[PDB]
């Protein structure tokens, strides 16, 4: 029953606002800290964000804080990123992914797959005039 | 002589001997079991003759009705298959009582230890432990546990188990307690063929405190030498399955790309996790010597090795070529250790591996992140206090005639 | 093509710095903490380091010969694509 | 008859046919058969790892106390074969 | 190579107290035993130290008198037996482990250096 | 005395000659080596030609019945890894034995020497000295060893090691000896490739008495000049290893606070401490002039530098900012000397080093306390007869081919 769907994602006029949701299923987000990741068309994997829902806690690539905002609901068991501000070179695929809370708590800026338990099947994110 | 300790139970040249000072006999009768890595530590059984006898020094023999008094010991009980012991019926192993049944007596019972003091005139108080069933990983079954039992004649009989007390009753209304001359130690009345651990029997003429009690526990199995999760010496060249501290429902498999994963539930036997699952790894000394013993101690250089078979090992290594600050460990399938070496160490029972270069570069503590197995240097600076911190410790298991799974 | 030092002791913080193209010979860095520095493209040739604490510092491509690090946190992790040549390190901080 | 022993082939293996070999430890990792063929071989004690084949067979030999860990080597490439305690573990199945 | 000190508690003026320090790793032939207070607000200071080999007993200038040093025949358990308590007393009690074959002085304001090894501490508090 | 000396042999004007007096000549042959710091020892191999040919002046050649006659040199004998050499296989080093055997002879054997003298009829007597395997700290292995030999023909034959009577054995039955007119240090008919280090060598025409082998003993080498652990020179810009006499299982290690410790436990390779364990020191010249020698002398002002590295020295110094007597040695990162000077001093082959101030004040010889090396002025009035004495006593290691561990 584990499994991630990211829906949100689209185009949107530089300076827009995007909300991605990631459905998740199989576990509890009190188990498993929740982090967006972007794929650039061709470079590495690049971490965008990351909560930690047990005791709020927000972790923002610099290039982001500020403008975005990741957020929980264990209520309808989904992780949110409202995406507002949108600038050129934000245009990515959006990965959502879980890690295992109880691992080693080191936020790798590009990741590979091993840095998170479960991926999701990524959401595209255009922005362009 | 002089000391709190009236009897100390030691090995020395082919038997047991008292260290104390107050020169008690110590006799084996039939086939007693040594083990071989620590011979202070001895199996009697009750499928044929199997005894060890004190015959107490008859200055040290208790017959007072207001003196303080104290013993310790370490046991060690097997369940086997945790179906031919599910049975209620008490039975002897540590027999001081004389024919009066006055003195003291350790006895067990399914997955229970009973302490039982009784004064001359038939007025007696027990003290028990029932650790139960294991639910997911047990801390004592076929585990070496330590048993500490105090005795202040002007308030309560305490028992420790592992150093923590768990029981204490008054033993105010009992008087003048004579124990017998013999200490027996022997399997009486078990309803089923079994065999049982002893080791490092003290007794003391003062009531024990929580610091002495811990000291204890912490200080008579030797420190400088690393545990297998049964309590015993953790040794070179023997193949152990693996158990993370902080993931105890969860064993370490291999992948295909040479990596180790932690994202695999363990199997249960009613509601006890199954321990001879994942991966086999073997300890190896870097420097070896043949006046070396196959002893695992704090800051010994090693190899892990996986055991592919029971013929071909490969060794473990950090796969330090990606961006991450964590390396996956991988399987060296072409036996190349790639300049690298472990350090063992441990806190307690608790074993950690730090990977290292052979130049002397911390690559990390063996530990996990997401689902698979890492060298990580965060653990450095969060060995305690943190929720994580426990991700670095590991437990070596032996596959033993003591714990059965099919 | 390197610009050389050599025959010098650093004993004070090291803060928001990239050294390119560098060849130390016979430096000491004691009691430095480094912070956010990085050296690339550098040759560190009979080094001394001793109690040396860094934060988001990297060695990349670079060459270590007859180099000792005393009591430091410089960790493998720091070392990006570098060549340690008879380097050893000692006594490493929280190791 | 021709013992080879303590040995490793990461290597691809073409248009081979190896006759009376008796290998004893022998490691085949990473190994892409292509067009071999083993007749009248021991393999003792022998180590498997991400073979992939192609008009490969084992023909007349014998293994004894040998793991296969990510093959291919399904049960037709063995022909007039002994397989004793020998153990099959993750093939490349799908 | 372990101290482990017990035997402190909460005491009036004039009480009695037997602190005891087990050891591990080493007997009492090869080192020099101590007994070192610090008093809150205050530095380290040595109370008293016994030659196990010889007959030879140290007390500093105060306690001599209410306190006692010993060891057990065994040589690995050090005894103070503390009597006529006074409250200036009052302080966490230290057992230590001087090598024998060092130099033989006494410093009265010790560094962790003046000693091989150090236990816990103890407790001992003389409240009116 | 010189009135007895009938034979001695020097270094002199690119060679060596006979100081006697009675004009005996000495040939080199091959490659013999000579001790850059001391001229006088050589070193002669056996896997190419090397060896030293003393043709005797007719006069001296020994051809009596009655004549006492003593023979004295010191001899090194390396043990390197100390299994090449074990093995029982008595091979010769001096030959001053005829065509048939007539004369005398020291050989060696595994640990042994081995002194033969044979008469012309073929009667001979042997005495011989087992100095055995490293227990802790040789005195002998890869050390210069005084040899001396008194030959009383009215009584025994006397061997010495060190100044001090180890064998003796009557030679009363013994005839008339007509030794050879050639003296030949030559390693001859040795199971393994090795090099043996002669010095001094010495023929007298009279039976020395244990006050003149003593006397040879303690001024042969020069007594103003400090030996290292080998009982070579002392030299100046010499990386040494440090021993303690009082704590030969001892070594000192470096502390991150800049202090010394002393609780190092020496690793052992069977029964043998390791010799090249612990923090390396370099003794450097104050007032480096025109002085040509890198020897260290009694009462020499020297600077003890801590080697963290080939090209990097730190002085070490006597830390005076403590309210203790006794002060800790500390290295001092920032080459600061904190204005002191180190006096270079010794007892035989131990080694003092007086810590002091510019100002003329003393601070304290080198020694310990509790598990830190510290300077204390104790010492000054407890060198002799204290059982602590030995702690400011110090012996200088340094690493060697003849000496192998690893
Ligand atoms: C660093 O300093 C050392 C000595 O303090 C220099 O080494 C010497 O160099 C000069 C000239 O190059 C020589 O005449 C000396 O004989 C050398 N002494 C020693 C002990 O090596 C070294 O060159 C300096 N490094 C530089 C200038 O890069
Ligand atoms: C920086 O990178 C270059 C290129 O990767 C390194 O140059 C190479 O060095 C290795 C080792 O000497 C040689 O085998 C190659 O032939 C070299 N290639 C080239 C293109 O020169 C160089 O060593 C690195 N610089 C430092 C200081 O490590
Ligand atoms: C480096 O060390 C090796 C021994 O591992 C030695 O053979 C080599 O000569 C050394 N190189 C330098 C430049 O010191
Ligand atoms: C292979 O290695 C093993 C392991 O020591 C050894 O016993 C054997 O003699 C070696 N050679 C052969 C041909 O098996
Ligand atoms: C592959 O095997 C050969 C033959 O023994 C060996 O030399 C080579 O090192 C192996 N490959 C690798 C990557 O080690
Ligand atoms: C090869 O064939 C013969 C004939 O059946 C058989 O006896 C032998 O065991 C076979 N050899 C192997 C290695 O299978
Ligand atoms: C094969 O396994 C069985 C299973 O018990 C065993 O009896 C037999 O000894 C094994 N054969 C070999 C050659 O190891
Ligand atoms: C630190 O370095 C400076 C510059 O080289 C030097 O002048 C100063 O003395 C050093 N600090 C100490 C404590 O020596």
């Amino acid at each position: 029953q584990l499994q991630l769907v990211e829906t949100g994602g689209g185009l949107v006029k530089p300076g827009g606002s995007l909300r991605l949701s990631c459905v998740v299923s199989g576990f509890t987000f009190d188990d498993y800290r929740m982090a967006w990741v972007r794929q650039a068309p061709g470079k590495e994997l690049e971490w965008v964000s990351s909560i930690d829902s047990w005791s709020i806690n927000t972790y923002y690539e610099d290039s982001v804080k500020g403008r975005f905002t990741i957020s929980t609901d264990n209520a309808k068991n989904t992780l949110y990123l409202q995406m507002s501000s949108l600038k050129p070179e934000d245009t990515a695929v959006y990965y959502c992914a879980a890690e295992d809370r109880l691992g080693v708590p080191t936020i790798n800026a590009h990741p590979s797959k091993y840095d998170y338990n479960y991926w999701g099947q990524g959401t595209q994110v255009t922005v362009s005039s | 002589i002089k000391s709190s300790s009236v009897l100390n139970m030691r090995y020395k040249n082919d038997k047991y001997v008292d260290t104390s000072g107050y020169d008690s006999n110590i006799n084996i009768n039939g086939d007693v079991y040594k083990y071989p890595t620590n011979k202070n530590q001895f199996g009697i059984y009750n499928d044929k003759l199997s005894e060890v006898n004190i015959s107490q020094n008859d200055y040290i023999i208790y017959d007072n009705k207001y003196k303080n008094f104290s013993i310790s010991f370490w046991v060690r009980i097997p369940n086997y298959d945790n179906k031919i012991v599910n049975v209620n019926n008490e039975y002897t192993i540590i027999n001081c009582m004389r024919d009066n049944n006055s003195g003291w007596k350790v006895s067990l019972n399914h997955n229970e230890i009973i302490w039982t003091l009784q004064d001359n005139a038939g007025i007696n108080q027990k003290l028990a432990f029932n650790y139960g069933n294991a639910n997911g990983i047990s801390d004592y079954i076929n585990k070496w546990i330590f048993v500490t039992i105090t005795n202040d004649r002007l308030g309560d009989s305490k028992l420790y188990i592992n150093g923590n007390l768990i029981d204490q009753k008054s033993i105010l209304n009992l008087g003048n307690i004579h124990v017998s001359d013999n200490i027996l130690f022997k399997i009486v009345n078990c309803s089923y063929t079994r065999y049982i651990g002893i080791r490092y029997f003290n007794i003391f003429d003062k009531e024990l405190d929580e610091t002495e009690i811990q000291t204890l526990y912490s200080n008579e199995p030797n420190t400088n030498i690393l545990k297998d999760f049964w309590g015993n010496y953790l040794l070179y060249d023997k193949e152990y399955y693996l158990l993370n501290v902080l993931k105890p429902n969860n064993f370490i498999d291999r992948r295909k790309d040479s990596t180790l994963s932690i994202n695999n539930i363990r199997s249960t036997i009613l509601l006890a996790n199954r321990l001879y699952s994942g991966i086999k790894v073997k300890i190896q000394r870097v420097n070896n010597s043949s006046t070396n013993d196959n002893l695992v101690r704090k800051n010994d250089q090693v190899y892990i090795n996986f055991v592919a078979s029971k013929t071909h090992l490969f060794p473990l290594y950090a796969d330090t070529a990606t961006t991450n600050k964590e390396k996956t460990i991988k399987i060296s399938s072409s036996g190349n250790r790639f300049n690298q070496v472990v350090v063992m160490n441990s806190v307690g029972n608790n074993c950690t591996m730090n990977f290292k270069n052979n130049n002397g570069n911390n690559i990390g503590l063996l530990g996990f992140k997401a689902d698979t197995v890492v060298a990580s240097t965060w653990y450095y600076t969060h060995m305690r206090d943190h929720t994580n911190s426990n991700g670095c410790f590991w437990n070596f298991i032996s596959e033993e005639h003591g714990w059965q799974e099919k | 093509e390197r610009d050389k030092y050599a025959n010098f002791t650093i004993n004070f913080t090291m803060e928001n710095q990239i050294h390119t193209g560098m060849e130390y010979d016979n430096g000491r860095f004691i009691g430095v903490k480094f912070k956010s520095v990085t050296f690339k493209d550098s040759v560190f040739k009979e080094c001394y380091f001793e109690d040396v604490t860094s934060s988001n510092t990297f060695f990349r491509n670079c060459t270590f010969i007859n180099t000792v690090f005393y009591n430091t946190d410089l960790f493998e992790y720091k070392f990006v694509n570098s060549r340690l040549i008879n380097s050893t390190f000692l006594h490493n901080k929280e190791g």
